């Protein structure tokens, strides 16, 4: 068995992790065996915190209780000094004050294009100096429920790999996040997203430009992009300053009879699909294309 | 430019600024340029003809904003630089590297670093510098940036 | 040999096998030809009913409309300087073909497993040779991510929508067999 | 982390450590990189020189001359619709030169074995690297066929034109892995 | 040239790296090889101290005590019919402690990742090294399963433990490089 620890061990009260603004009673204690191979009135048992004397005991049981420990870690090492050799490491231990965790106060999740795994952000707020674990829960209609942990101590977003399938339209679905470490946990307010907010339209991935098989003004532009949109967006605005883009396109996949300048001078197009007017996000705009 | 003495001669050194003036942006440069001084002095004409390439030439201008930093409760301090101005950009595409030397006043505390912060454990009686190098091809290395430890 | 035909060959005799099994296993829900109406998911979205044809039948190539959906995807069933753009349009509507009965049959599979008992489930083996035959008709193959559902839908509507596309799905994929062989030979 | 910049940081790693081994090795054969003139075989057939720029440098658009070499070969480097046509014309212009490299640096590794000593040869792992490169660039990668002579070639001819692409080619991996550098950040 | 030879060479390497970044992240822990006592976990249990020696130095067969631990695993490095028992016994010794040593770095890792901040944690390389030399030692290779705390464990503790274990390892490292080298030579 490998010890870190043979000549003494140090007690830490209460405990290695405690709230901000308690006091720990740091004890180092040496086995009665060990000690100075010669007694002199000369050998100490020094305690350090960062290699700062903090304490210095003739005697094997030494008592300590440190004060106004800011957040974060602090290494408090025993020594023992002797007459004539040198300081040996006894042993040591590493305190890491911590505070209450942080509640999530806003939960979003979004799933992208009709198929997509849904993800869900939240904000962590004031960093706890401790390990921290997330648990995010979805549950449907009735309770049934995916849940996943993000152990990693900082956690941009957490993804269901299950892909969600509504049995109809307008359902509701609640998720929650849970906060936990070794001093308290905090859950955040469960929100009820139905999937036509969940889900969040692609940009049109296709895009092309027709003069309407002709030298006239008059443009149409052949786009695609996923099947159920029932509603649409293009922009129009002159390439040079933008003007105006029209709040909604009738539902074709390729735009007719578009007014468009005279002049064949390069214009920017861009474009956005909506999947339900009533309550579905704006697609992001497609890839310009130039003229 | 300059009227140095060396020896008792007291050499003095005149120079040109000359950008390209090609318009369009290129990626590698295929041809040298060539530059040609017709040097007249009374009655005599001298010409002198030199062709180069200007990554070959390029000297980077010394790091900017260098600052220490002490870790809490550590020995060792923490040192970050920052890109110069003048320098090209994207700093992306065109990259750098910095070599930093604790000597100050052991022979050889050099570290060559691509990251803009690097830690050193630092004696009191000596400065910390700084040296930049263009990453990609070998490059005249930069004047040493230096600052009290 | 072709491989591409031998998937396709592959595909046509896992529907046989599975549209034999729903017609054993769902006894009571209608699942015979006669009784099932033929309706096609893929009728406007692709072009393989016009595009995938033998050279010889198509002439005029006025009814292809205006190069409708031509994609154009390469791939390693074909090569890029082989066969003509009127099979070349056709391999990739086939491709869009599986695209959209994969997306389908995942979606009908996750909903039947909720099942209290286990009447009938989609073959796993049919999915894996729909997947294998679009890696090859498309480099950009998109694998459909799992799906699932936080409620319980009603399962006979499962059941008889799952019996339509069965049938419908059989004859696409012997439209595709027919293809597959053309280009062998 | 970019895995093609991966990959374009070891090429540049592996020409560096071939240049050397050929300075030492042709001690007399005049390889520095004074003696040595800058010769580019891909000076016309690709667009690399422009088309690969940050997209802040290129502006006026017009030096692009009509769109050379425009294949735009679709891969694994890059995703289908994540960046410009300005990057996309460069990744592929990158991948013709790697394919007329590796195609004459295999002519040149063939003649070199012949050689009753074995004074110098290309570097099998750089061969090796180029190709998986190639592989990431363009889905339709073409491995180059193991190339071989009958006869006996003139040795001097080979290993001053050998210092040449070997420099010439050091210059073009910075310039590849600049634009890695780039699509990473 | 010998392929375990070669997996032993990248263990040492990796086990210096991992040492230096050791002693560079702990700076008040005490890990200089003075202040660190040798302490090995593998004091008895297993006999490469005396099963790995040159032929030459081993004679009198006396202090190889019983066949210790004489499982005598056949493995890929080796061949059945290929060296003495001597060489045999000494490899099924040395994947015996690349097992105890591994199934105590996953158990220290998994209690330095717990840790609010990332001062240290074992090299993922190494490990993975670690896993290779033994697939080859021994055909019968068990995996290690993930292992994990529900609880917080002491840090200076696991330091110190760690820094003890490490440079142990080390000397046993270049035990394995120095058999290795004797096999292919
Ligand atoms: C610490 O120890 C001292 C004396 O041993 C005692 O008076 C005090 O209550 C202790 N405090 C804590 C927080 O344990
Ligand atoms: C679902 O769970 C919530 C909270 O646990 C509870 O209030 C509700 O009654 C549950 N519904 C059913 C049908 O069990
Ligand atoms: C979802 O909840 C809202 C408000 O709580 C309610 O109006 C709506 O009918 C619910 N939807 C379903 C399907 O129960």
């Amino acid at each position: 068995k490998i010890d870190a620890c043979k000549r003494g061990d140090v007690t830490v009260k209460p405990s290695h992790v405690i709230l901000l603004g308690s006091t720990v009673n740091i004890t180092c204690s040496l086995k009665p065996r060990q000690g100075c191979f010669h007694y002199s009135r000369r050998n100490k048992l020094i305690l350090y915190k960062f290699d700062r004397r903090i304490n210095f005991h003739h005697g094997h049981s030494l008592n300590s209780q440190v004060t106004g420990l800011p957040l974060g870690t602090t290494l408090f090492v025993c020594k023992l000094a002797c007459i004539n050799s040198d300081e040996i490491q006894i042993c040591g231990a590493e305190i890491f004050v911590g505070v209450a965790p942080e509640q999530p106060q806003n939960l979003s999740c979004i799933q992208k294009g009709e198929q997509g795994t849904v993800a869900c952000t939240w904000e962590r707020g004031r960093d706890t100096h401790l390990y921290t674990e997330y648990t995010l829960q979805l549950s449907g209609p009735k309770n049934l429920t995916w849940q996943k942990q993000c152990k990693d101590i900082y956690c941009d977003y957490l993804d269901f790999g299950i892909n969600l399938t509504p049995e109809s339209p307008e359902s509701n679905f609640t998720a929650k996040v849970t906060a936990v470490n070794s001093l308290g946990s905090s859950s955040s307010l469960p929100s009820t997203f139905t999937f036509l907010d969940i889900v969040r339209p692609l940009p049109p991935w296709d895009i092309r430009i027709k003069f309407q098989k002709a030298s006239v003004s008059r443009c149409t532009l052949y786009w695609r992009d996923e099947g159920l949109v029932l509603l649409n967006r293009l922009r129009y605005r002159p390439s040079n300053s933008r003007l105006w883009n029209m709040v909604n396109v009738t539902k074709a996949k390729g735009r007719h009879d578009l007014l468009d300048l005279k002049p064949f001078t390069e214009y920017e197009f861009q474009i956005s699909s909506k999947l339900h007017l009533y309550k579905g996000s704006w697609s992001d705009w497609s890839e310009s294309l130039r003229a | 430019s300059a009227e140095r003495v060396r020896g008792d001669n007291k050499e003095y050194e005149y120079s040109v600024e000359c950008q390209e003036d090609s318009a369009c942006p290129a990626a590698e440069e295929s041809l040298p340029i060539e530059v040609m001084v017709d040097a007249v002095h009374k009655l005599k004409y001298e010409n002198y003809t030199s062709s180069f390439f200007i990554r070959d030439i390029i000297k980077p201008d010394p790091p900017k904003n260098l600052q220490l930093k002490p870790l809490k409760n550590s020995r060792q301090v923490e040192v970050s630089w920052e890109y110069p101005d003048t320098w090209s950009t994207p700093h992306s595409y065109f990259s750098l590297t910095f070599c930093v030397q604790v000597q100050g006043k052991e022979k050889k505390d050099r570290v060559f670093t691509d990251k803009t912060s690097a830690t050193v454990i630092c004696r009191k009686n000596a400065s910390i510098s700084v040296r930049a190098q263009d990453r990609y091809y070998s490059s005249s290395w930069s004047e040493w940036a230096s600052v009290p430890c | 040999m072709f491989p591409c035909l031998h998937h396709s060959q592959n595909l046509l005799r896992a529907v046989s096998n599975m549209l034999q099994k729903a017609r054993q296993t769902l006894e009571f829900y209608p699942c015979t030809s006669e009784e099932i109406d033929h309706e096609d998911i893929t009728k406007d979205k692709t072009s393989t009913v016009e595009a995938c044809l033998p050279l010889e039948l198509t002439k005029n190539e006025s009814c292809l409309n205006s190069r409708e959906t031509s994609f154009i995807t390469n791939g390693s069933c074909l090569a890029s300087r082989k066969t003509s753009f009127m099979m070349a349009l056709c391999l990739s509507s086939i491709y869009e073909d599986l695209k959209m009965y994969q997306v389908e049959f995942k979606t009908m599979n996750a909903k039947l497993l909720m099942d209290p008992k286990r009447q009938i489930f989609l073959d796993q083996n049919m999915l894996a040779v729909i997947d294998e035959l679009m890696q090859a008709l498309n480099f950009n193959s998109e694998t459909v991510p799992q799906k699932s559902s936080l409620e319980e839908p009603d399962f006979y509507k499962t059941k008889i929508k799952l019996c339509i596309l069965l049938h419908a799905f059989r004859i696409r994929a012997v439209t595709i067999d027919r293809v597959m062989s053309y280009l062998n030979a």
